[PDB]
């Protein structure tokens, strides 16, 4: 499949190189991010007029 | 200015020969490359790496 033929001759042939498949998907992000204190807005004791 | 060497001056004549009376063995050197490194390249992993 690299020589694009059906016969090959006595020798060594540099085909493609081998590399195991990269499969998964990693998305890591610093968890240092903290939730904005919206509780002070929604759970406020009294809303303005 | 580059100096091409010590100007010598040879005394030609028409009835004078100059025959050496002694000799000298002189191991010189000469250095020659023969082969260079044998590289190779795979297209897909150079251009389209992963
Ligand atoms: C060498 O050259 C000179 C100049 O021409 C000449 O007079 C002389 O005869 C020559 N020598 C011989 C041996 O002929
Ligand atoms: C020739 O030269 C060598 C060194 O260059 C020296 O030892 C030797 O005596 C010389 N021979 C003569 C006949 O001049």
């Amino acid at each position: 499949c690299t020589l694009k033929s059906f016969t090959v001759e006595k020798g060594i042939y540099q085909t493609s190189n081998f590399r195991v498949q990269p499969t998964e998907s990693i998305v890591r992000f610093p968890n240092i991010t903290n939730l904005c204190p919206f509780d002070e807005v929604f759970n406020a004791t009294r809303f303005a007029s | 200015t580059m100096s091409l060497g010590a100007e010598n001056s040879v005394a030609y004549s028409n009835n004078s020969i100059a025959i050496p009376t002694n000799f000298t063995i002189s191991v010189t050197t000469e250095i020659l490359p023969v082969s260079m490194t044998k590289t190779s390249v795979d297209c897909t992993m150079y251009i389209c790496g992963d």
